[PDB]
């Protein structure tokens, strides 16, 4: 009896693409033609910190774009300093692996949690002195990819199984489950006002939450093999993507559909990292090939190459004011690029 | 003597060696950061010696065609005279500390290590580098110029002054020559003997089995142990063997006939010397499957 | 267990169905709008000469 | 909890030596420096030694520079002192105080108890008023003056303020101009700029009588401020 | 013929 | 700068001093990882060496050598992604039974399970990021396959199976597909070690593995091949 449902279902979404292919009139690219370009750009070690003797997977800018947080395969974490290049804390973690770290936006609270299938919530401000766990999430099935903070009160886990949750602090337990994809959710990033955010899985598809309701609000398929990057626009408006198919891509909201592709041909690696550079005009993204560039948003162009390492680029971000970006990379290093 | 017209095997001798070391140093540099795994700055000390080891002699190779007579005043033979010496004691310094560190590394995994980060530690390597210029201070002022006896011709003969009574400054060359013979053979020999023989000893007791594959790979580290303790055990002694001989002939009545054998006989040595330095990095760089790229 | 999952996914894609659509045009208008309201506070653009940064 | 004891007292003839203790009670001593302050009976406080983690920094004052002497160790979490010849100015209350310094600390935070001792250039603060009448609910303006400019390249200043109630240690209030404190309420507030600065504070009542300090963190020589009494008649 | 030792450190010696 | 840019210095220079402390001390620590089918009695192995939680770890020490032993069998999910955090693994310790051959236990219509550890060992040995590790293989449990034998021939479950109805010529026969179901030769090698219920045995015979792969790594970065 599977049969009819599956041909309402085929019908329903033949109709659906006719619907949106009906929509689009006209590309962005020759409606944007007349931009002025950017032209070249050059950036500069201006600073390195060293001190990790391992790989380093994962990094936060603070709140207020002066505190540095970076996680490695060696059981430690630190804090840094931007600024002077100092050492304010070390971490020592009981579980030795780690893949995604956050900061809390009220610089109080920092999460870190990786193979062992369980979260970690860290206290910085206790009286004694010394950081203490404060308590342990456990429930998933799963390893861990993206941890985001909310509140100081909520805590925002995409598993690996088939399912992103929302917990809360106050208790040890779950509000609501989200569930839809079949994959496994590689990404979660936040939006700028908070009531939405996306969490693309392992099938080429992207799909957008609602944070109050439950409810698969939009879905998107466009790509041909995984996704491994999400972000936002500075504003509630578009979201870019990146896949392993040498590509990148971004979409809207409203619009529903595909807006622009990059692709040049002597690209053959990947897409790890993707961030947006305040103010909306440009475009960051580190790739497999040893190396990092920059595009034009509204223009189909290259400016530079932010490139000066020894190997794979794994953590790239952003400074909310916009003073200057960091990328930290297979190796034991990090420089931050002015 | 018989033989005139020598600097012929200098000039492609010491463009041979020019090219290797400086091919090694091209490499070395075109290689990337500390990642070298644990001998590279090791191989470039070598490498550098050669360089500045083989690079000023051209001059000395032209003297023959403008024989008798210094052109260059008497620092510059001043100065190339110490940077000619100290390099015959830095190869026999960093071969030893290049076969020091294995020694360690492939005899007990176990129980050694410990000392690997203090010894190799920016340590060991310092110290080696500079035992050679501080042996060879002695020789800051020691090859004034004169017109050798009577013939009024320019040439910076080790100078004989050495105020002292009469049977001390002979006393000074015999304790100059002998030491200098002593301190690169009794000893350096040893230490690359004995680590070769135990590294051999390891190796035997680690490869009981013998695999079709593993005869090919037995049978090359055997040979490459061979071929590299031969080399030094062979063709480093001659010039100090001579000179030797010519103190002993010198106490000795050993005729003039052996003289003469023996005077025009001290140019061969040269480059019987000089084969070492043009042969260390083809033995050592090249046998790398890396090749340094 | 998988006629639950395909009746599911008939009521999200029926949900998904009743959503308007605003006009392209309407967002590339926003964006370049946008740009050329903010072009002029990024530093990345325009480096800082002297003293507005602080490395 | 943070709780700490002073031991050692006495009194002892001129010349002669004795030995004061400080022990900790659970907060992590081997990662914290800590200070000894010197009270006079009826007058202001001195600054007398500074130890840090490490035994790294030694420094003393310059008064006692030779007489005096510090010593620490990790285990059993203990601070001691050492005399040899007591005059008649070092009859004095002797204090302990707790200071960790990182990028968002605030030294000085816990203060001791103190013990009995019976013998039987430098930057001034000038604070000039010394007593104010003062009402049960008002608004009270306390000002003080330094001799060289407190801002430093940065940009930040360091001046730190205090209160005393009678017969109880001190308990910091201000670590940084415009910072309020951790366990105090919100009634209190500072501004000032340039080398004048000035205390103020919205409402009152009948717990925040007792004197007001002033300190000074450039110049490694602490000097000490004057005091200013309220009677709240 | 009798010579005393003018290789000793003029014709290309390095003693 | 103020003291408190100098406190700072100090307070940098400790939790160096402290990080490399640390890693020095915990570099001399050797890593080993296993896989396996998931019915092929790893909890018995681990169990021998001994003598919701996807990731469980153990420590033991012979004769002063550390070792630390891992699991992945908990996961459940995808392996493309989670494989390159182990880039770092000394050896990997491959265990499957060899007397399952018969019953069927995954779907009827679906092949035997040898052929499908056949395509696991596959995956395993051929990709990338492995390229210079060492493998080594156990069996494990052997007198129930022996008294098997005697009452089934083995080319019941293999086609090309020539051989008579003794052990040897049999064994002999499972690991040569074994041996060279492998495409990369001279880096790599295979030990292929039979425990049953064997005790001193398996601790021995890993610490002679670990000994040799060491060895030959530690030739390997000195230059001498």
């Amino acid at each position: 009896e599977l049969d009819q449902l599956r041909q309402e279902a085929e019908q329903l979404k033949n109709q659906i693409r006719d619907a949106r292919k009906a929509c689009a009139d006209a590309t962005l690219s020759q409606i944007t033609n007349n931009i002025d370009p950017v032209g070249r750009i050059q950036m500069r070690t201006r600073r390195t910190l060293r001190g990790h003797l391992a790989k380093i997977y994962a990094m936060h800018w603070g709140t207020d774009s002066r505190l540095l947080v970076s996680a490695s395969q060696d059981g430690k974490l630190i804090i840094w300093d931007s600024y002077t290049t100092n050492k304010v804390h070390a971490i020592p973690l009981r579980s030795s692996w780690v893949m995604t770290c956050a900061y809390a936006p009220s610089g109080n609270y920092v999460a870190c949690g990786g193979l062992d299938n369980i979260c970690s919530i860290y206290n910085l401000k206790t009286r004694e002195g010394n950081v203490r766990v404060s308590r342990e999430l456990a429930g998933h099935t799963g390893y861990l990819s993206c941890c985001r903070f909310l509140d100081d009160n909520q805590i925002v886990t995409s598993s690996g199984d088939t399912t992103c949750a929302l917990w809360d602090i106050e208790t040890g337990q779950q509000t609501t489950t989200f569930t839809g994809h079949t994959g496994d959710v590689m990404s979660l990033s936040l939006a700028p006002d908070t009531r939405l955010f996306v969490s693309g899985a392992c099938d080429a598809s992207a799909k957008l939450w609602d944070v109050r309701e439950g409810m698969c609000r939009q879905t998107f398929t466009g790509h041909e093999s995984d996704i491994n990057a999400i972000c936002f626009f500075p504003n509630g408006n578009a979201f870019a993507t990146g896949s392993d198919d040498a590509t990148c891509r971004l979409f809207d909201l409203r619009a529903d559909q595909e807006l622009m592709t990059y692709s040049h041909d002597n690209i053959i690696c990947g897409i790890t990292s993707v961030s947006f550079s305040k103010s909306g005009r440009l475009l960051l993204a580190g790739y497999d090939d040893f190396n990092c560039n920059v595009w034009d948003a509204l223009k189909a162009d290259r400016a530079g190459v932010l490139a000066g390492h020894d190997n794979r680029v794994s953590c790239l971000g952003v400074t909310d004011d916009g003073m200057a970006v960091a990328t930290g990379s297979w190796d034991s290093f990090l420089k931050i690029w002015n | 003597s018989s033989g005139a017209l020598i600097p012929a095997i200098y000039m492609l001798v010491f463009l041979l060696g020019t090219t290797g070391n400086g091919l090694v140093l091209w490499t070395v540099f075109r290689s990337s950061r500390e990642k070298r795994r644990s001998a590279d700055i090791f191989i470039a000390s070598l490498a550098v010696a050669d360089l500045t080891f083989v690079v000023t002699l051209p001059l000395w190779a032209t003297y023959t065609y403008r024989d008798y007579d210094w052109p260059f005043g008497t620092f510059f033979c001043k100065l190339s005279s110490y940077l000619i010496f100290v390099n015959m004691y830095a190869s026999v310094f960093c071969l030893t500390g290049l076969s020091f560190d294995r020694y360690l590394a492939i005899v007990r995994p176990v129980a050694n290590a410990r000392l690997r980060l203090r010894v190799s530690g920016a340590v060991a390597t310092a110290v080696l580098w500079v035992l050679a210029a501080l042996l060879a201070m002695p020789v800051m002022v020691l090859r004034t110029t004169g017109d050798l006896e009577n013939t009024t011709k320019v040439q910076c003969y080790m100078d004989y002054s050495m105020v002292a009574t009469v049977s001390s400054e002979w006393a000074w060359e015999v304790g100059l020559g002998v030491s200098s013979t002593t301190v690169g053979f009794v000893v350096p020999f040893t230490i690359m003997l004995t680590c070769y023989f135990f590294i051999a000893q390891t190796i035997a007791g680690h490869f009981r089995k013998e695999r079709i594959e593993g005869l090919r790979k037995r049978r090359r580290l055997l040979s490459i142990i061979v071929v590299l303790v031969v080399t030094f055990a062979l063709c480093w002694m001659p010039y100090h063997l001579v000179k030797t001989l010519y103190m002993l002939g010198s106490l000795l009545h050993w005729p003039c006939d052996f003289d003469l054998f023996l005077m025009n006989i001290f140019p061969y040595c040269t480059c019987i010397s000089y084969v070492n330095s043009c042969l260390n990095p083809f033995l050592y760089a090249f046998f790398d499957p890396r090749f340094r790229q | 267990a998988s006629i639950a999952q395909a009746r599911k996914l008939v009521e999200q894609l029926k949900m998904e169905a009743n959503i308007d659509r605003i006009k392209v045009s309407k967002a590339a208008a926003d964006l370049m709008a946008y740009c050329e309201a903010h072009a002029k506070e990024d530093p990345l653009l325009t480096p800082v000469p002297a003293s507005e940064n602080p490395f | 909890d943070v709780q700490l004891v002073e031991s050692g007292g006495g009194l002892v003839q001129p010349g002669g030596s004795r030995k004061l203790s400080c022990s900790a009670s659970g907060f992590a001593f081997s990662s914290f420096g800590m200070h000894w302050v010197r009270q006079a009976p009826e007058k202001g406080l001195e600054w007398v030694a500074y130890i840090s983690s490490g035994s790294g920094t030694i420094y003393y004052a310059d008064t006692v520079k030779g007489r005096f002497t510090i010593s620490r160790d990790d285990p059993k979490n203990t601070l001691f002192l050492q005399m040899t010849s007591l005059r008649s100015e070092d009859t004095a209350m002797y204090y302990c105080v707790r200071s960790i310094y990182y990028y968002g600390s605030s030294p000085f935070d816990f203060w001791g108890q103190g013990t009995t001792l019976t013998v039987s250039s430098d930057i001034v603060m000038t604070q000039a008023t010394s007593s104010v009448p003062v009402t049960p609910g008002e608004s009270v303006s306390i000002s003080c003056r330094s001799s060289k400019s407190l801002l430093h390249s940065n940009g930040n200043t360091y001046l730190y303020w205090f209160l005393q109630r009678p017969g109880q240690s001190p308990q910091l209030l201000i670590y940084r101009m415009s910072n309020l404190a951790s366990g105090v309420p919100d009634r209190f507030s500072g501004s000032g700029s340039g080398t004048a600065f000035t205390l103020t504070i919205s409402r009152l009542e009948a717990e925040d009588v007792g004197v007001y300090y002033c300190m000074q963190h450039l110049e490694y020589p602490l000097t000490f401020g004057a005091g200013t009494k309220l009677e709240l008649k | 013929l009798q010579r005393r030792c003018m290789p000793l450190h003029s014709r290309v010696p390095f003693p | 700068l103020s003291a408190e840019d100098k406190a700072a210095v100090e307070r940098s220079k400790m939790i160096d001093r402290n990080l490399r402390e640390d890693g020095e001390k915990a570099a001399r620590e050797v890593k080993l990882l296993l896989l396996g089918a998931g019915e092929s009695g790893k909890s018995t192995i681990v169990k021998q060496m001994k003598i919701t939680t996807g990731i469980v770890e153990t420590h033991f020490t012979f004769k002063d050598l550390h070792f630390k032993m891992f699991d992945v069998g908990g996961q459940r999910s995808e392996r493309k992604k989670w494989i390159h955090c182990f880039e770092g693994v000394t050896a990997i310790i491959f265990c499957v039974a060899l007397s399952d051959y018969d019953l069927v236990l995954a779907e009827d219509e679906e092949m035997n399970r040898m052929h499908e550890s056949m395509k696991l060992f596959d995956s395993i040995c051929n990709n990338k990021w492995f390229t210079d590790t060492s493998i080594i293989l156990f069996l494990n449990k052997k007198d129930l396959f022996e008294e098997k034998i005697k009452k089934s021939p083995l080319t019941i479950c293999y086609p090309e199976y020539a051989g008579s109805n003794t052990y040897e010529e049999a064994a002999a026969y499972i690991q040569c597909q074994f041996e060279d179901l492998n495409k990369r030769k001279d880096t790599k090698e295979i030990y292929t070690h039979f425990t049953c219920a064997t005790d001193t045995k398996n601790v021995q015979f890993v610490f002679d593995a670990v000994t040799d792969v060491i060895i030959k790594n530690n030739l390997k970065d000195c230059g001498l091949f």
